């Protein structure tokens, strides 16, 4: 096969990004799954003359045995898929959203027969480390397209059609699109035939040579958390005056929000715990409120040109809540997790990868989170339970939302 | 023998050209004698003006070896795959029945250079009289002094030592530097004959070992470290001066100390060494600091000695609160048998709580154990779990923290004060707020409440935050066992809300104190200029 060739964007250098450190039972999978790889061919060992370096980490997956290697080429792509992005960018459906149902399959090991430019290959550089630095770390290079490289769908994005036109012509009304290593198969039926038909198009891409390993996404289910003032009987000054401070916090999202007659309830020096009745024209102002509150958000589009940023709240009781915008309080969407009940990481794991995927079936664009965790914290443990092909961008915020948290 | 490494030169960048500086003639001598035995071995060769490049040369009984400058070389060399800056800590090491050191002789210059690169290491010997034209050599093998020599002789021991250990999985071989260090339990007899087969494997490949004068087990000076065949420890420790840059060093002394001497304390000396940046400056002892140096030459006194690792047993880590922002900490297997020992500070910053600085050392700790020895350690802490839980599920920020046990070793990890999460009925309602002009410095604080009490100080040298925070301070003097504070200013919510155990804000640690002492605090924030009835009161009052 020819390769398409490749090169970073002008005036850049290849990742040079510090392994981190790894436990023995990783260390020892790695080790297992790369000697197979050289092996076939797909990846080969590298000399001292090769300064670059991108992460390696191991996953189960939820495979209760089979160990995952995930590379972080975030670095790499930040440095490739934009110039990549341009010149041979895949397009979104608007449509996948609309779906009653998605299944996510990974289409991962389709990349391993693509071969890579061999001037690109050692920008794929990654190292197996090891324990207490008593050996140097195993250093090896990709000779074919690598899996979390954003380049590798873009090459593979011609075979990929030619796979899937005889499935696609046969079922028209299935919405199939293509996230880095992963496919979006979106359905309309009844769950029971949609599963048949996503294993008959796992066959179909055996057929083909495309291997699958061996969730349901509901789309249509998806709604906002609407901004929800409290309903009480008898109102105290504190009552009000978290009203007031939670009005006046929506002012800055909904144009309309009035708190002057609720605000004249609290004239005067009283006592928090003081029940306070409600003037009629407070009654109307909170009333007006609530309807402007209850309306859909209007007026804010997905601008391609722009980041997404996803910000997320430890509610308490397993509850987080998230939103996701490009602008400060112009927010795309915003939802709330529940937890079946779990460490808080791993609530936070599970809500970092349920909002990426909902962002990408959406937009297929995946957010920048700002995570609500000590970084040290989540670099020693978010891969435990990290079960995504995929890694997200992401930074630290230290400093707590004071700001009550009024996402309920 | 040696495959070669491809090297090339940054891409910009072209080949060095400096002039060698004259030198004495018996020094030239030297260097002839020196260069016309490398020639002879095939390392050197010499070259005639079709070449460009020279990098100078120099000489250094008891002596006169050859030096090369490859300074502007290693500038214009492409960057390489760096050699592990981290050395094997001892304790990581696994008690083997032998353990062999082959220290590899002339390990550079048995590796050859890339052949398109060696035109560029050229040099030239300098001429004894000026008249005549020098000598001319380039290096066929890697120069001692250049960029790329450290990571091609690693990469091409590693290629020589790979079938070799796949032959022998039972051999454990380290590699570090020059030195390869061998371990196995196999018996006496089959311990010398392998490493005996080692030293011939890498002799096909032209690298020479030490054959029965390999170094003493019990000295293995390394390091800084002994490694004895039963333990381990660190090398004696010496230390009165006061200059600055003998405080640094003691510092340091100290801190290589406490890997295993536990109780090593350093804060002291370390406020002592404050951007000076006079190394000839005297600095006061402070007797605070002076007595902290007394306090470690008791320790250091004492013989201390870590054990090696067993991978059978768990790794246990215990910590101790010492002092303020100190926490010291113990990594052992067995009960009294310690393999390392260690110290972390408060990381840098304000309003900090105990519980928050006791998981961050677990998070340090945590992370040293994955580099040592590849697991995690089970955790002695001396927390409540009682009080861990509540911190945990109130806390804004997720965290968690491995399995671990309560020690009752005081002093405890505790949580000095909590607020109330609704307002107390039957408690007086402060209204409080600051503020300050900017340009002059000064400002004014109190508070306005709902039974008619009212105050107002003036202040100087404020900002308006630091009289927001005053506000509060002079509602919980002049307030009652219970009260209710309500407050504009999110900078005093968030400080108070993050629950801190003490800072370095003298304001702060006296709200600490007076929260303490109250049984019952709720602190509710509103908007500022929205006319909330009490805010816009006490507005008036401090500003105008
Ligand atoms: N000089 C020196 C030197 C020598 C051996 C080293 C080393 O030696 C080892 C090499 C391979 C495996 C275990 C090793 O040491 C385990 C701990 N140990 C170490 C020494 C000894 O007598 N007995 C013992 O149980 C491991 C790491 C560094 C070493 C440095």
């Amino acid at each position: 096969i020819e390769t398409v060739p490749v090169k970073l964007k002008p005036g850049m250098d290849g990742p040079k990004v510090k392994q981190w450190p790894l436990t023995e039972e990783k260390i020892k999978a790695l080790v297992e799954i790369c000697t197979e790889m050289e092996k076939e061919g797909k990846i080969s060992k590298i000399g001292p003359e090769n300064p670059y370096n991108t992460p390696v980490f191991a996953i189960k997956k939820k495979d209760s045995t089979k160990w995952r290697k995930l590379v972080d080429f975030r670095e790499l792509n930040k440095r490739t898929q934009d110039f990549w992005e341009v010149q041979l960018g895949i397009p979104h459906p608007a449509g996948l959203k609309k779906k009653k149902s998605v299944t996510v399959l990974d289409v991962g090991d389709a990349y391993f027969s693509v071969p890579l430019d061999e001037d690109f290959r050692k920008y794929t550089a990654f190292t197996i480390p090891s324990i207490n630095n008593e050996t140097p770390g195993i250093r090896y290079q990709y000779n074919v397209l690598p899996q979390g490289w954003k380049g590798s769908p873009a090459i593979f994005q011609s075979s990929m059609t030619k796979i899937l036109e005889p499935f696609k012509k046969q079922n028209p009304d299935i919405v199939i699109y293509q996230y880095m290593d992963d496919l979006y198969v979106g359905s309309d039926l009844e769950i029971g035939q949609h599963r048949t038909k996503i294993e008959e198009l796992r066959q179909h891409l055996l057929r083909w040579g495309l291997t699958t390993p061996d969730y349901e996404l509901h789309p249509d289910k998806w709604t906002v958390q609407p901004i929800v003032l409290p309903e009480k009987d008898s109102w105290t000054v504190n009552d009000i005056q978290k009203l007031v401070g939670k009005l006046n916090w929506a002012s800055q999202i909904y144009p309309g929000i009035k708190v002057r007659q609720l605000s004249k309830l609290l004239r005067g020096t009283k006592a928090l715990t003081e029940v306070i009745p409600l003037t009629e024209e407070a009654e109307l102002e909170l009333a007006e409120n609530r309807e402007i509150l209850k309306e859909p958000v209007h007026g804010v589009y997905y601008d391609p040109s722009k980041d997404l940023i996803a910000e997320i709240q430890k509610q308490g009781q397993g509850q987080w809540t998230y939103q996701i915008y490009q602008e400060p309080f112009k927010n795309l969407k915003t939802g709330k997790y529940a937890r079946m009940r779990t460490n808080d990481v791993k609530q936070l794991t599970e809500a970092v990868q349920k909002i990426t995927t909902e962002s990408i079936v959406i937009w297929g664009k995946t957010p920048k989170f700002k995570l609500p965790i000590q970084k040290e914290t989540w670099e020693t443990w978010w891969t435990e339970y990290w079960q995504a092909t995929w890694i997200p961008e992401w930074e630290f915020v230290n400093t707590p939302p004071l700001v009550k948290l009024w996402y309920q | 023998p040696i495959e070669t490494v491809p090297v090339k030169l940054k891409p910009g960048m072209d080949g060095p050209k400096v002039k060698q500086w004259p030198l004495t003639e018996e020094k030239i001598k030297a260097l002839v004698e020196i260069c016309t035995e490398m020639e002879k071995e095939g390392k050197i060769s010499k070259i005639g003006p079709e070449n460009p490049y020279n990098t100078p040369v120099f000489a250094i009984d008891s002596k006169w070896r050859k030096l090369v400058d490859f300074r502007e070389l290693n500038k214009r060399t492409q960057d390489f795959w760096e050699v592990q800056l981290g050395i094997p800590h001892p304790a990581g090491l696994k008690k083997k029945k032998s353990a062999t050191v082959l220290d590899v002789g002339d390990a550079y210059f048995s590796v050859p250079l890339d052949e398109d690169f060696r035109k560029y290491t050229a040099f030239t010997i300098p001429s004894i009289n000026n008249e005549t034209p020098g000598i001319r050599y380039q290096y066929n093998v890697l120069p001692q002094g250049w960029k790329g020599s450290p990571a091609i002789f690693q990469s091409s021991m590693t290629k020589i030592l790979e079938p070799f250990a796949a032959q022998n999985p039972d051999i454990v071989i380290c590699q570090y530097m020059d030195d390869l260090y061998v371990g196995s339990d196999l018996e006496i007899g089959q311990h010398r004959t392998k490493i005996e087969e080692l030293r011939q494997h890498l002799l096909r490949w032209g690298l020479t070992t030490p054959d029965k004068k390999h170094q003493k087990e019990p000295p293995f000076l390394w390091m800084g470290y002994e490694l004895h065949p039963d333990k381990w420890t660190v090398q004696p420790i010496v230390l009165d001066s006061w200059t600055v840059n003998d405080i640094q060093k003691l510092v340091g002394k100290l801190n290589w100390a406490s890997q295993i001497y536990p109780g090593i304390k350093v804060r002291q000396l370390s406020k002592l060494l404050r951007g000076t940046k006079a190394l000839t400056e005297v600095i006061p002892l402070t007797e605070e600091a002076e007595l902290e140096l007394a306090e470690n030459r008791e320790i250091l006194k004492e013989p201390v000695h870590g054990v090696y690792y067993d991978p059978s047993k768990d790794l246990i880590a215990e910590i101790q609160k010492q002092g303020q922002g100190q926490w010291t900490y113990q990594i052992y297997q067995e009960p009294f048998k310690n393999l390392k020992t260690g110290k972390y500070a408060r990381m840098r910053g304000a309003h900090t709580n105990d519980v928050k600085q006791l998981t961050e050392a677990v998070q340090k700790i945590t992370t040293e154990s994955i580099v040592i020895w590849g697991k995690t350690p089970k955790f002695k802490l001396p927390i409540q779990k009682e009080t861990w839980e509540t911190w945990w599920t109130e806390y804004w920020q997720a965290t968690w923290i491995p399995e671990w046990e309560f020690v009752n070793t005081p002093p405890l990890v505790k949580l000095w004060y909590q607020l109330e999460k609704e307002p107390i009925v039957g408690a007086e309602t402060f209204y409080v707020d600051g503020a300050a002009n900017r340009e002059t410095k000064l400002g004014k604080a109190g508070y306005v409440t709902n039974k008619g009490r009212q105050k107002v100080v003036p202040l100087t040298n404020t900002t308006n935050q630091k009289t927001e925070l005053q506000a509060i301070y002079l509602a919980l003097q002049d307030s009652g066992l219970e009260v209710n504070i309500v407050t504009d200013s999110q900078y005093a919510l968030g400080i108070i809300q993050a629950q801190p155990d003490k800072s370095e804000s003298e304001l702060v640690n006296q709200i600490i104190e007076q929260l303490i002492k109250k049984e019952k605090v709720y602190l509710a924030w509103v908007p500022a200029h929205k006319g909330i009835g009490g805010n816009e009161q006490v507005d008036k009052l401090v500003s105008a």
